[PDB]
Order: C-alpha cells, then structure tokens, then sequence
RNA sequence: GAGCCUUGAAGCCUAGGGCGCGGGCCCGGGUGGAGCCGCCGCAGGUGCAGAUCUUGGUGGUAGUAGCAAAUAUUCAAACGAGAACUUUGAAGGCCGAAGUGGAGAAGGGUUCCAUGUGAACAGCAGUUGAACAUGGGUCAGUCGGUCCUGAGAGAUGGGCG
RNA sequence: UAUAGGGGCGAAAGACUAAUCGAACCAUCUAGUAGCUGGUUCCCUCCGAAGUUUCCCUCAGGAUAGCUGGCGCUCUCGCCC
RNA sequence: CGGCUACCCACCCGACCCGUCUUGAAACACGGACCAAGGAGUCUAACACGUGCGCGAGUCGGGGGCUCGCACGAAAGCCGCCGUGGCGCAAUGAAGGUGAAGGCCGGCGCGCUCGCCGGCCGAGGUGGGAUCCCGAGGCCUCUCCAGUCCGCCGAGGGGCACCACCGGCCCGUCUCGCCCGCCGCGCCGGGGAGGUGGAGCACGAGCGCACGUGUUAGGACCCGAAAGAUGGUGAACUAUG
RNA sequence: CGCGACCUCAGAUCAGACGUGGCGACCCGCUGAAUUUAAGCAUAUUAGUCAGCGGAGGAAAAGAAACUAACCAGGAUUCCCUCAGUAACGGCGAGUGAACAGGGAAGAGCCCAGCGCCGAAUCCCCGCCCCGCGGGGCGCGGGACAUGUGGCGUACGGAAGACCCGCUCCCCGGCGCCGCUCGUGGGGGGCCCAAGUCCUUCUGAUCGAGGCCCAGCCCGUGGACGGUGUGAGGCCGGUAGCGGCCCCCGGCGCGCGCCCGGGUCUUCCCGGAGUCGGGUUGCUUGGGAAUGCAGCCCAAAGCGGGUGGUAAACUCCAUCUAAGGCUAAAUACCGGCACGAGACCGAUAGUCAACAAGUACCGUAAGGGAAAGUUGAAAAGAACUUUGAAGAGAGAGUUCAAGAGGGCGUGAAACCGUUAAGAGGUAAACGGGUGGGGUCCGCGCAGUCCGCCCGGAGGAUUCAACCCGGCGGCGGGUCCGGCCGUGUCGGCGGCCCGGCGGAUCUUUCCCGCCCCCGGGGUCGGCGGGGGACCGUCCCCCGGACCGGCGACCGGCCGCCGC
RNA sequence: CGACUCUUAGCGGUGGAUCACUCGGCUCGUGCGUCGAUGAAGAACGCAGCUAGCUGCGAGAAUUAAUGUGAAUUGCAGGACACAUUGAUCAUCGACACUUCGAACGCACUUGCGGCCCCGGGUUCCUCCCGGGGCUACGCCUGUCUGAGCGUCGCUU
C-alpha cells in the first residue's frame, strides 16, 4: 500500500506521465526480463533492450522457440523490432511487426562495458 | 410576509454575505501545523522546558470573576525585587517581566514571592566553563527529565479552604439579620444628604 | 463551480425579434452570437441554485451516543448467529470472541501470520475475500476508486510492538488498536456483528476501559456502561413460563366464517 | 450475494413469450464488443409535451416560387470523353471621347504572370476564372517619403491636483 | 485638424452623433427590480375546500378569522338501565 | 389444437386537441411543424412545532490541548484541576432594587376585623376522573367439614394525567392602618390588611443530535423588462468651423 | 577696484549610486456611487462595499498604554470560541451593531530627541600595503560632513555622579574539523522479492481448473500504471532507522575583534506645540449634549495634561504620560510555483478552452468569441484484375469483424427508399365489444397425467424384529465430584506489603513561615507530607440460595450410526 | 389490375442520441513564496533538409557549452555510428549568448535626422566623406570642478 505523500495513486496522472515521459526514462520502461539461466548466471531479474540483443517471444501471434536478433526500437511507440517476425502487405512487401517488450525475453546481451557497469549495480543492489 | 405564532426574525443576510465566507475547512491542517510548530520549538530550544517562562498568580477584576485565580503575565518589579535578582536576569533566568503591574495586596505580594523562591529552588542551569558558580555535580541525571509541559509549576492551584466545624453561638444568630444590608445601603446612600444638612444645620446659626 | 457561468455578457431582444425573452449572447459571425445565454434551460449556463463549498458536510454526534454504539457493536460481534449472519466465515472456526496469547504481537515476518490465520481457522475467511476482490461496477472507476473488497477480521490489540508490520498486507484485513476504536472499523456498512480476533492484554484492558455495571470506567472518566432495558427477553420462555399461564383466558380457535 | 459475464456485459431494436392496477419489469431472438446488477442502509445537479423554451438534426410546403434593369447573337473549325458559353476566323451588333477606353490617389494584399488540375467553390454548364496546386515577378542622387511650416496637437520651466 | 454623452453639433426637424438618439456604444454593479404573463418532470391509496368577515394609498395583492389536512391525546363499548 | 397480444384489416356504438388563465374552452382565446439531449422548489443561517435517539437538573466539546512521521487518518479516540461559556434551573420592576410554605393541634395576650409562643406533618381544598384496592352476596354431582381454587359483583375506599373553580405565595403600583428593629435614632430600615397589572410559584424537563413541515433573509422555484450608477471607446457616414 | 571667507544658489555626457514599468489572490492609504430594501419615497439601508487611483511584502498592517476597570484588580500587538444578535443606533420603522471582563493559540521587548558628562573621543570619500580561497572585509597617510551639534554613557520600570560594602573578571561575529541531527537536514539522478510453471479456452490472454500433512512462490512489497482483457509476482514503481555516489545546510574545536556589573547612602537631573483642547461646519461610527477624522478660527499649561460613557460648575479619588521611532510569532491568500487527494462532471457536463483556445471569426474600436474526443490488437489503409474521362463500382485481398474503409466504436428517433402483408369515398387517429387473416410460441396431435397405500407375477440383496460392542447427543436426579452464579453475615484479612472517592476528620503529628515574651509556648493562620473515619471492589473459610446458555464426570431413562 | 395514400415489420440511407472509455476540468489542502535600468511583463519579426499551425528557441535561432544519463530521433532520405577518443538521444542546467519595439534611454517615429570619442581603410588631416565600436533619457542623492549675487563680512584702490 502507498506511504509516500509524495507519489500518485491517481490513474490521469500516471496515465500521463506514462505517455509523456521522455526518451531517458522510455529506456526504463520498455525493458525486459531475463531467460531463468541467465538470471541464474548474473543474478539480475530486468534489463533495458537495446539494437543488439537475441529475442525469443514469449507471447502473441508468434509465439515460442524463435530466438532472432532485434533491429529497431520506437521509444515513440513502445515496441521493438525482431528481424524473424516479419508479414506481407497486400502488394508483396514485407514489414517488421509491433512487439511491445514486456511479451520479450532476452537470450543473449550485448556485452559493453556500460553493461557491465549496470549488470555489476544490479548485483550489488541485490546483494 | 409573516404568519401565525412565530417569532420576529430579524436575521443580518442583506449585506451581500456570500462574497466574504472564510471557511474552516484548513483546521485540521492548522492543528497539524501548530503540532509541528511545537515539536519543533521542542527539538529547537534545549533542557530548557515548553512553556518556559513562568506565570505569577494573578485574581481577576470583576465583581463576577474574582473569587477565580488565573495565571497572568509577569511578575510586577516590586516582587522581583523582593526575590533579590536583577530585571532582565530573570528574563534569561526564565521568570516574566512585566512593569506595568501594581502590587496593591500583601497577600498576592507574599504569594508571588513564595512562587519566587520556589522557582529558585527548582531551577538547574548550566554554565557555559567549569566555572560553575551556580550548578553542581552530575545534576539529577540532566533532571531526569527534559522538558515540562502546561505551565512550569502548574500555575493555577485554585486553593480551596475547609471552615470544618463550629459549634453555632449567639449574637449572630440574633444579630445578623437582612434588616443589617437594606440599612447599610441606605447610609451609603445618603451618606451626603446628612452631611448637606449638617453645613446647612452650622450655617443656621 | 464556485465561478460564473455568466463569463459571458447578455441582454435581451424583447418583444420584437420574436424569438424569446432569455439573455442572449452580442456580437456577430462566430456562431454562437445569438445562442442562449446564462440561465438552465440553455446550452453553456449555469445550473440551478449552484453547489457551495460551504454545504454542511460534517455533522457532530453526542460523545455518549458514539461510545454507545461501540458498546453495541462490541454486545453484537459475541453471538454467533448475528456475525454468520453479516457473511463471515465462523463455521469451523473455535470459539467466537477469539482471544490468542501475546506472543502474537510481536511478529516481524507475515509468513507467520499467514500460518496463525490457517491454524486459527480463519484462512477460509480470507480465501473468500481473495475470492471476491472484483472490479468496481459504475462510473466511479474512473475516479481512483477501482477495486470492490469486502472486509475481513479485525485484529484487535493493544502496546504496538510490530503487528501491524506483520499482519499490513494480508488483503481484507483490520488491523486497528484498543485505546482508539473505531464504529467504521467495528461495524463497516452500518451492520452490527463484524467478526473479530483479540489479544490477552487488550481482552484484559477491555473491563478496565469500559468497566462493568457495578464499578464505573476507570480511563474513561465520567463514563459507565449503560442502562439494560430488558433483563431476560427469552419471550417463548416468558411467554410458556407458569406464572403467566395461570392467568391466561383461554385458546380461542374456531374460525366462524361467513354463513349464507 | 464463494453475485454475473470474451462460451459475450453495457446500450439498441423486436408482428416473440409473460407479470403487475400501475410506476415499470423479466425472459426469448438479433445486433453489439468490456464491464454490469440484486438486497440492506446512505447521499443527490434524481424522472418531461409544452415555458413564442436552448442547442443539434429533418420534414410538409416543393422539384414549386424563382434564375427578367440597361436591345444580341449566328456559322465553321480547333483542343477535348463531353461544346448554347472556352479560343481562333468570318458576319452582325453595342459602349461612342462627361465611355463598357487609356492611367492614378485612398483602399485591397499577391488577386499580377506562366504551367498543371477540373473533386468543392462561379448560384446552368464549362476544356474556363480573380477557384486549387507548383514555380516566378515590384531594381531610382534628379518620382515620391525624408526637410518646411499651416489649421492645430503636444514636452520641459510654472501652476493646479 | 477641432469639438465626446446629460456631453458635442444643429439656417431648429428634438434632427445627427458609425444601419441605434426625446440622452450613443462596450463592460461591470447584475442572477438588479416586479402585487404582472409563461412553465413548473414517477405511480397508487386516503381525505378534501374557498371565492366570505375585519384592516391596509387596499380594490389584479397581503394579514386576519372561517373552510381543509396531518399529528395525536383523554375518556366511552364489548357481560329494571 | 390453444393463444393474449403495442401486427393488420373488417363491422356496431361511443367518440371535438392537448397545456392554462378563467364563472365559462372544441372554441373565430393564447403556445405547440416533427424528433433526440439539456431544463425548474436546491443550499446555508435563524425560528417554531411534530417525530426518533442518548443523558437527565443537568446537558453540550462544536474552541483548544493530548497519541510515532503509516493508505483508508481533513477519520476515529481521550481530556474534567480544559465547563471559560451557551440553554435551563426564578421571576419581576423604567430603575434604585426585591425575589415564591403552608397545613393540623395545644396555649397566651380583650381569640379584639389582632399578634405571639410550643409540638407534629408537609405543596392546600372542592367536582369529575383511566387504573388500583376492599367487599355484602352469587355460582361449581349423595348428605357434614375443607382449603387454594373459579368468577360476577350492588356498594365503598385511596386516587395518576388532565380539566374547571376557590384559597395560598413573590414582584410592580394604589388604598387603609399600627407595631418592631438599631454599626447608630433618621425627610432610617423591616413589617401588617385589602383590590389590582405580570410572559410568575404552587416538586422542576431541559439540553444535544438527526429527520419532517412551515415562515423569513439571501441571485432562492426558473426566464423576463422601460430604467440608474461607475469607468472607458468612437466625428471612416453625418452636423459645423 | 581686486582678492578672500561664508550664505543662498545654478550647470555638467562631472566620479559613484538610486527611483520609474509590471502581477495585484491576500494587505495598506484615499475616493466613492446606484440598482435594491422600506410593499410608495426623500433620512435610513444597500456600504464607507463594486468600480477608480496610488503603494508594499512573503506576509502586510498593528504594537510595548495619554489602556481596561472601580474590586482581593488586570497589563504590548495579533487570531479563535464566547460576550451577542446583547448595551446601543433608527421616518425608535425597515433594518444596523460593538467592546472590556472569561478560556485558549503565540510569547519579546526596545531605541533616540530633550537634560547634562566626556578636549569631536564620530562618520564618508580618495591613495598605498594587509590577507586566504567560491568572494570582500580591519588597520596608515590626505580631501570632505560636522560645533545651527557625529559618537559614548543614557529613557520614565527612574537615570547620572561621588562615597561605602559585596563579588565577578567577557562575549559576539570569521576559519579548519569529528560524529551529528525527529522521520530517521533539503535537492538531484541510478538500483533493490517472487511463476510468465501445467491443461484449457482465444484474434490475442491479464480467463477458468490444478500444485502433499506445510498448504505451488514473495510479502515491512496484495497502491496504482502501461503490455492483443479482468495481473501480487512479465515491466516501472510501491515497502523498508534499504545500501552507494554528487551538491548545499542548520547545533562541537585552533586564529582575529571587543570586555566591571550589583546593593545601600548622599547630591544632582527629569521630557516631544499651530500640539492637545474649545467653538463651528462636513464625513463616518452603535456612541447617544458631537466616538473618530478633516477644513477654518481661537489657541495654552507645569501638584500640569488626558481618560473615568448625559452637557456644566465645585470637590475627592483612581489610572496613564500624547503630540518621535523600530520589531519575529500566532494570522489572510480564487494570482504564481510545483504538489497530493476527491460519496464532484464525464464531451449539449466540467473553466469559454479534454482538440492548432483566448485560436478561427465579427466590430473602426472599447470588446465580443465558437464548433470540433473515439478505426483497428497491429496500418495489416485494400496489391492485382476489370468497366468508366475521373469521381464511383464489380471481383480479389487484410483481419475475429470491413456488418470498423481515414470525422472510421456502439448507431436510436423524426424522415426517406425498397420489399412483404392488408386496406381505401364521409381527413386521419382512439375506447368498449367481437370476427377474419398474418408472424410466432406452446402442446402432440381421438397415445398422453402424476405421487402414495393395498391385493397379485419375478429375481437380487440385506436390514429390521433381539442382543452384544461403540461413539455422539437429547431429558431428568443426589446439586453427588467439584466449579461458578445470587443474597446475608463472620473474619478487616490485602486497611501500613489495597484501588478510588469524600468543601469526613486527626492543631495529640512532620517541613516553609508569620505571632507573643536566641529559645519556649496549640497562642492561632496559610501552602506542602503522612493516617483515624465513612462509600464502593479484591480475598478467606463458614453458613443462606439457585443450577440459571455456567460448563466437565459418574450412574439412570430413552435415541443413534458403525 | 395497376398507380397513389395509410399502417406495421425486415433491410438500406440521412442523422449523430444512449452506453463504454478519458493525456481534461472543478473543489480542498500542504510546501514554497521568485519580476524590472545588469533592461521585466507584453508585442512584432525570424529560425528546421523536406515546414503551415501548436510548441521550443534568437543571426550560435527546433538550440551552444557543461553535468548526469548511456545507443538513438523518426513520416522519408541523408549524415556523424564513432563507444579499448569525447559518449547518439533525452533530462538537469549553475557557464556563454539573448534581433526590433516595449518604463525605452541621442531627438522623434515616417527603419527619419543627428552629435562627440576611438579604431581600421579613404584625398595618407581638419572642411556636413566609408566600415566598425563606445557614449549621448528624466528626476534625485553623496562628493568634485566651474561661477552668479549693490546677500553678509574682512583686507585693501
Ligand atoms: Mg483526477
Ligand atoms: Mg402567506
Ligand atoms: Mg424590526
Ligand atoms: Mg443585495
Ligand atoms: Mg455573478
Ligand atoms: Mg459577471
Ligand atoms: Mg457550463
Ligand atoms: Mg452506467
Ligand atoms: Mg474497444
Ligand atoms: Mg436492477
Ligand atoms: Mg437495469
Ligand atoms: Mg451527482
Ligand atoms: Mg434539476
Ligand atoms: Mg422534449
Ligand atoms: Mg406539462
Ligand atoms: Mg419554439
Ligand atoms: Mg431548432
Ligand atoms: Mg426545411
Ligand atoms: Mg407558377
Ligand atoms: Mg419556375
Ligand atoms: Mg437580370
Ligand atoms: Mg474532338
Ligand atoms: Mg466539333
Ligand atoms: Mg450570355
Ligand atoms: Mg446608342
Ligand atoms: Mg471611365
Ligand atoms: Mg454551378
Ligand atoms: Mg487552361
Ligand atoms: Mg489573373
Ligand atoms: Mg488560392
Ligand atoms: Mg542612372
Ligand atoms: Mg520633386
Ligand atoms: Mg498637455
Ligand atoms: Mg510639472
Ligand atoms: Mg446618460
Ligand atoms: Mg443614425
Ligand atoms: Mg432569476
Ligand atoms: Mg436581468
Ligand atoms: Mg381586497
Ligand atoms: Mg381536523
Ligand atoms: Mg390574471
Ligand atoms: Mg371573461
Ligand atoms: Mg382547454
Ligand atoms: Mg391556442
Ligand atoms: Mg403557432
Ligand atoms: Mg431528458
Ligand atoms: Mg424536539
Ligand atoms: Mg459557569
Ligand atoms: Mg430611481
Ligand atoms: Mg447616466
Ligand atoms: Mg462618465
Ligand atoms: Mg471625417
Ligand atoms: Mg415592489
Ligand atoms: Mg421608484
Ligand atoms: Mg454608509
Ligand atoms: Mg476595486
Ligand atoms: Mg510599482
Ligand atoms: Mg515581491
Ligand atoms: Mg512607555
Ligand atoms: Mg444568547
Ligand atoms: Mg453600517
Ligand atoms: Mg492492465
Ligand atoms: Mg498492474
Ligand atoms: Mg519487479
Ligand atoms: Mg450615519
Ligand atoms: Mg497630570
Ligand atoms: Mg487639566
Ligand atoms: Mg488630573
Ligand atoms: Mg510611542
Ligand atoms: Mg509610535
Ligand atoms: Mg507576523
Ligand atoms: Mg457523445
Ligand atoms: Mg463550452
Ligand atoms: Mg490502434
Ligand atoms: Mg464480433
Ligand atoms: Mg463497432
Ligand atoms: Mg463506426
Ligand atoms: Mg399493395
Ligand atoms: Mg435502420
Ligand atoms: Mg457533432
Ligand atoms: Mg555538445
Ligand atoms: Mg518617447
Ligand atoms: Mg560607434
């Protein structure tokens, strides 16, 4: 239950913060959960996406056991872009589908030392 | 506009009253913040207790009130001089100064004095240096206590006298009767009248 | 509203212009110059006789009247038949005014507490509030109010020493001291009979707080426990009691209906 | 209410089945796509035929009145899906120098000009236009403002407030 | 270029003063006032009027009695008067 | 085969278009072309009365203080050496002021249209008056004795509420009268008996909360004027320099 | 005549510094109506308010009595409840309308002119060093202010001077540093528990069902959000004296600067003027024989002046010291800056403005001022064919749906088109009564009733009748076993190792004092402490009473399932 | 029989009601309490690769620097994709910079007319010559400089 006189219950301003928030705080909020093997080997439950990683889909149209590698990432519309997850339109061009990246779990990572710096913060902080 | 048996109502709406309504809807948030405002006077001050200055014992001035006895201002230089102590050290000492006030009764004089000397022998102060002209040893584990509250000696003390028992006597019981005020008020009334006709009675010759 | 829907300026037409005699909006070209100005039956006026701020919200309540109705709702939640009778679940629960040691109210993990509620038999009162925490029905969603949840047990303690801490979470749950009771906490929805867990110390400091007919209320300064209007009111058992019996007329019975 | 529902709620329609004396309600059928109700209490901006009511929409009147002030058009050809109106030719006319001419002041602000479109606008139509879309155009020692004072207006000094 | 609203101007019509003038226009006081017109939204049950006295710068209105309804209360019945 | 139905049609009889002002509406009285949504007795203060609840000669914390900074906590709880205060418990006078106990018996002073003393009881009495109590007598299968038990009672007793009247008491005035008191003997107090004015007393019933109705002030059921004031904007039409 | 000194003055693009303009919700100073009310309307009321003008800050204003009171007296200002709808004002009509006592919240007092004492002991400007940073402050020489009056000592509570006595010898500012510190100083960022496990629906699932005796998992985290719907665990966050980094800030320790107060006694000093007040006239007030304010005129005093509420005189008493000034707090706040919530509205509502809103637009201008939310989960927005000059269409395709095709959710009514049925001279429509047809429902269509008991034809089971064994419950009794419960006494036991009440008492007691003659004396009084007495609830056994929803056991009666 | 008209009902169209949703309002409260001559509020003009509004900015114009953050903005191209350099975007924002009007300030407003001082080029220089910079408003205070007065006064002719 909220103890913070300091931070909102209400529904229009979460709703609008949500839909407002910038492009550094868009980065926390499209994030995703880590395959149970790796959260086995780096002892983190979450991670910020990037262009780089290796994505399965847990849910949707297009579902299970397809692990492919994202390109891009609308921050604008809350979805990436797997390079597997593709469909036609009518005149026989093929487009990239919307994911959103909570129906995401993430494989491999991009190692990078600001990574690195975030994945050891994480472990710290979880002690 | 009127009717039957009902009261004449002269009730004061004409002025345009809607405009100027301060509501109490902020009490709560006043009785927050004047918590606040004394806890934090509290933590702000030192040993030095909530309420701080002491209050004299003072009657009240009307034929209504002064069987009463209320915690006044201050302590009347009269009586801080009889206390022994300079002025504005008791203003550091915690004793209320007020100079206007007029000692008229030994007994209020007396019991103001009395709450002096009691004051004095409950204070505990602390010097700055290892001088220590006034204090002591490690003094009552810093009293045992910080801070007071509702008034340092609990200023009202409305004191209530007994008249046990007596046996009845005489005299009064044959002498105190209803005839003694309705002639008393009359000699108060014509105190002058008597004394007119007495210069008048010496100028007659 | 507190503000004028007569932000705009109006003024009539008269008995020519045939229309009608509202207030009307001046001016020209923009569309609405010469709609219906302030009034109620119009588009963008104020309404009738509008809400003030300085409406009587609060209403005060005898302090004896609010210490009554604790008394009752606390005379209401130690029979069985009026607390099964609100919808709590008392069925294979012990004894009713429940009473556990003091060892409770010093938990620190609520993993205790959910193994004190199960043992204690109440963990099927939780299991139907944990049924039932359905959305709300109606407008009032939008406005921060979404989840319907009915009320559980309402643990009852005195000398806070980390029971709130445990028992905080649980969902449906009251947790709530001796010294400050409450008839919103006690009796939620205006029904008497609210099922309620106790504590040792505060199931002793009940007759100290309240007294008994005999001593009067030791905390509570001026306060006594109130008048008792009928003494015993088992009416079948007044009713088929000898004393009266003798002194009854007689059964009358035949009906005596209508002849033709 | 261990209420109801993506195995379909709200709302809407219904020559369907009923209940109540009614206020109204319950179910069936079809649409519909995500929330809804019963009961005990509680609190209201709480129930529509009207107020020459307000706002929004649509009828009858009706394919009717009406597209009539200033004489007026006709033929052939071209481009075009399409020509009573566009353009060219020929013919017949009008304005008739106090003009339906040639240029300016105030006002308008890109309407000026070319190209392309003809959906809406031009009260019929249009291949056309001042419509829309794209892209261009206003060059000054000697033309005028700038300078002068006029009718006046207005500041400091002063006075009043 | 001058004159501005109880002000200006008028060869005088009470005309003109931005389609308004026997007192311009705009906003506010303002939801001004009205014994005077118009409307005043669900059902059923029960009871059910008055247009008369007196007084009022009252005669289209109100107060007063009278008429009505609701809330009750105090008694009376049931078992030769 | 049965079926009411907001389906449709036939036929007989009844059948004027609604709302309101009005003595009178179908009116040649006014408003309404049609449809959807909005649209009108609310809220506060104050008073009166009825109703429900708590406490009760009291009652009320509505203003403050007390609890750890916890969503619901702008809640709730507590104060009582916080009752200050409100309303009531005592009215009456313009005011100075004054301020509600009598009854029954024994005795005395001339028991004199008069006062004092002693004892006891204690809000007087009259007529009605729900209820209660007592009760003659009355009735229950052989004749005697029996108890609860049964029920009607003529009549009688004490009598609630309340009604009607008389008597009593307080205060203001008016009239007629004599006596007492003495922080000081006076244009000083106190007293008696009648007839009157009073929102009085005559064993107190209020206070707080909530609901209902009515009335009043508020924009107050909703819309409606010709006006008035304050402060500004206009001589591009027109008037005249 | 010249020069010098001032005194009055001007000038400068002199050196340096300052004011203007805005916002105005709250505050301050002035000015100032009228609608309305009184059923008319002149005073009154609306109101010293709307409008106007000038100012100000985070608050402002007010403020340390020329006071309240009249008795056992209080004591600056502010704000709340009361005072009180009262005293009072009023064509004594409508109406208007205080204040001191009381209780609270906050607590705070001071300085200067005058008077006199100190040899101008004072301040500003310029110039050089002094010093250390993020950045400016003490000291040394010469130009001024100023004797028509800087500074120290000084304020009505008395002050000063000089003896005498008695002590005391100081504090504020600057700098480095340690832990601190009431939410666990303030701000800024980044992070911190646990399932997307299994079947199953579906367009998609956050649906539904399930997880051992450890309750599948975490819970100081089950608020709320988004994600193809309805999530404690998939994600942000929420919880926590959770942890880390960065900045600034309020209370300890080295340097510089400043530094005799109190009491008695004696002498001396001691106050604010065109100001109060009076007359008169206007405004305002509840203020009445003038509360306050202002104009004009008259205009002082020193045991004075003002106030003491009905004008004036005489008199006594009380209280205060005006015409100079400063100051936090409690308090108001619809503007602003962020911020959190809501028994509030849900696009004709709520601000006029959910959207390119003070925008489009109207008027020359003052100014007036709108309409307008919604595809779908995802644009996947209809490729391609094929008529038509194109709009438009027919096939095809997208998706769960084009019955969602770019103002596109749901799509009502008025109205219109078409189909299906019926009908037609008294305009149409209605009510009562039926009849005919139609859509549709039910019913099974001369086969529709069911349930119990009793008498007959089959098998298959095992009660029951009777007892044994066992559990649980009913109903009563000795109130047995005890228990608690109701009353009345005994023990006062806990009275001091008991709670509390009492304007019961106890001066035979104790402490601070006062009284009488350093002590004693009840000679008496007050504040404070104990303890005898009554009034209730804590025990003991003994006896009275009842087994009452106060419940257990034994035996009895009588069921029960196995 | 058809046409017309009427009433129902199915379907279709016009229409945009009801329902559902809500980055919006309204009210209450806490915390803070800040503009300007060092040029404010307001207004004008301008600025993107494709650009009209809204928004955000000022000739450094859809932002510069710095700190934090850590791989994007997005409708489409491109461009830096560099990150074992300095590191995209976004937020914070304390260093820079801030066109013209506006209390507006050189005098007025018609973008007009000036006046000094100084620096680069001119005739290698003043005499109404190009570019750039600075200064040039009113009122008032403290001090400086200049000087008016048969105002008062001295010493002198
Ligand atoms: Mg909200
Ligand atoms: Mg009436
Ligand atoms: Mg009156
Ligand atoms: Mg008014
Ligand atoms: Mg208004
Ligand atoms: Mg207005
Ligand atoms: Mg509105
Ligand atoms: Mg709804
Ligand atoms: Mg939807
Ligand atoms: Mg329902
Ligand atoms: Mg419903
Ligand atoms: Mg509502
Ligand atoms: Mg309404
Ligand atoms: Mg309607
Ligand atoms: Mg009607
Ligand atoms: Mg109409
Ligand atoms: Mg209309
Ligand atoms: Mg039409
Ligand atoms: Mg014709
Ligand atoms: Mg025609
Ligand atoms: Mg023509
Ligand atoms: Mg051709
Ligand atoms: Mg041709
Ligand atoms: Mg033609
Ligand atoms: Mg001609
Ligand atoms: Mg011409
Ligand atoms: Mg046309
Ligand atoms: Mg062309
Ligand atoms: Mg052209
Ligand atoms: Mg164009
Ligand atoms: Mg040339
Ligand atoms: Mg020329
Ligand atoms: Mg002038
Ligand atoms: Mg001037
Ligand atoms: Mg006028
Ligand atoms: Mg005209
Ligand atoms: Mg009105
Ligand atoms: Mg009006
Ligand atoms: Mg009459
Ligand atoms: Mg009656
Ligand atoms: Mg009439
Ligand atoms: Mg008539
Ligand atoms: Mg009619
Ligand atoms: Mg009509
Ligand atoms: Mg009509
Ligand atoms: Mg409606
Ligand atoms: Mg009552
Ligand atoms: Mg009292
Ligand atoms: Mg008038
Ligand atoms: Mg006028
Ligand atoms: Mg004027
Ligand atoms: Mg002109
Ligand atoms: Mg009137
Ligand atoms: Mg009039
Ligand atoms: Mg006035
Ligand atoms: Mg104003
Ligand atoms: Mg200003
Ligand atoms: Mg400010
Ligand atoms: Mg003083
Ligand atoms: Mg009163
Ligand atoms: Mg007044
Ligand atoms: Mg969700
Ligand atoms: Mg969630
Ligand atoms: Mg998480
Ligand atoms: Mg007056
Ligand atoms: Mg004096
Ligand atoms: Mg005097
Ligand atoms: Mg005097
Ligand atoms: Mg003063
Ligand atoms: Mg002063
Ligand atoms: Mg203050
Ligand atoms: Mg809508
Ligand atoms: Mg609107
Ligand atoms: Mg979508
Ligand atoms: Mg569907
Ligand atoms: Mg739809
Ligand atoms: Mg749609
Ligand atoms: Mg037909
Ligand atoms: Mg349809
Ligand atoms: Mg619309
Ligand atoms: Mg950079
Ligand atoms: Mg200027
Ligand atoms: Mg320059």
């Amino acid at each position: 239950m909220k103890f913070n006189p300091f931070v909102t219950s209400d529904r229009s301003k979460n709703r609008k913060r949500h839909f407002n928030a910038p492009s550094h705080i868009r980065r926390k909020i499209m994030s995703s959960p880590l395959s149970k093997e790796l959260r086995q080997k780096y002892n983190v439950r979450s991670m910020p996406i990037r262009k780089d990683d290796e994505v399965q889909v847990v849910r949707g149209h297009y579902k299970g056991q397809q692990i492919g590698k994202v390109v891009q990432v609308y921050r604008k519309k809350y979805v990436i872009y797997i390079e597997r997850v593709q469909r036609e339109k009518a005149n026989g061009t093929t487009v990239h589908v919307g994911i959103h990246p909570s129906k995401v779990v993430i494989t491999r990572l991009k190692l990078d030392k600001d990574r690195k710096k975030i994945l050891e913060r994480k472990a710290k902080s979880r002690q | 506009a009127p009717s039957r048996n009902g009261m004449v109502l002269k009730p004061h709406f004409h002025k345009d009253w809607q405009r100027r309504v301060a509501t109490w809807f902020n009490q709560p948030a006043r009785k927050i913040r004047r918590r606040k405002a004394r806890q934090a006077k509290a933590r702000r001050i030192a040993p030095r207790p909530a309420s701080g200055p002491i209050r004299p014992i003072v009657r009240c001035p009307t034929v209504r009130y002064h069987t009463k006895v209320r915690a006044g201002r201050g302590f009347s230089l009269e009586e801080l001089r009889v206390a022994g102590i300079h002025k504005k050290v008791a203003r550091t000492i915690g004793i209320s100064v007020d100079p206007r006030r007029r000692n008229k009764s030994t007994e209020s004089l007396q019991a103001n004095v009395q709450r002096l000397k009691e004051y004095r022998s409950k204070l505990i102060l602390f010097p700055r240096k290892p001088s220590a002209p006034k204090k002591g040893d490690s003094s009552a584990e810093e009293l045992k206590l910080a801070t007071q509250l509702t008034g340092p000696v609990m200023p009202v003390r409305n004191v209530y006298k007994k008249e046990k028992a007596r046996v009845i006597t005489e005299e009064e019981k044959n002498f105190k009767a209803f005839a003694s005020l309705r002639m008393a008020r009359a000699n108060a009334r014509l105190f002058g009248i008597r004394a007119k006709r007495a210069k008048e009675a010496a100028e007659q010759d | 509203s507190e503000l004028a829907g007569h932000q705009t300026s109006a003024e009539s037409w008269g008995t020519g212009r045939a229309v009608a005699r509202i207030p009307r909006v001046r001016g020209g070209g923009t569309h609405r110059s010469g709609q219906g100005a302030f009034g109620n039956m119009c588009r963008g006026g104020r309404m009738f006789a509008p809400t003030k701020t300085w409406r009587r919200w609060h209403r005060r309540v005898n302090t004896t009247q609010k210490r009554y109705a604790i008394c009752s709702a606390l005379a209401a939640s130690a029979l069985p038949a009026l607390v099964m009778s609100k919808g709590h679940r008392i069925e294979e629960v012990p004894e009713l005014p429940l009473v556990v040691e003091d060892k409770v109210e010093g938990y620190k993990k609520t993993k205790e507490a959910v193994l004190l509620l199960k043992k204690l038999k109440a963990w099927n009162d939780i299991k139907k509030v944990y049924a039932s925490q359905r959305m709300r029905a109606g407008k009032g969603k939008m406005r921060n109010r979404r989840r319907i949840q009915r009320r559980g047990p309402c643990i009852i303690y005195n000398e806070d020493n980390g029971i709130i801490k445990a028992f905080r979470n649980i969902p449906g749950i009251t947790l709530l001291n001796v010294s400050k009771l409450n008839i919103l906490k006690l009796a939620p929805g205006g029904h008497v009979g609210r099922f309620c867990i106790w504590t040792e110390s505060a199931f002793r400091k009940l007759d100290e707080l309240y007294g008994t007919w005999r001593k009067a209320a030791s905390l509570k300064s001026n306060y006594n426990l109130p008048m008792h209007k009928m003494i015993n009111t088992d009416l079948s058992r007044i009713l088929k009691s000898p004393e009266i019996q003798r002194a009854l007329r007689a059964p009358r019975k035949k009906i005596h209906r209508r002849v033709l």
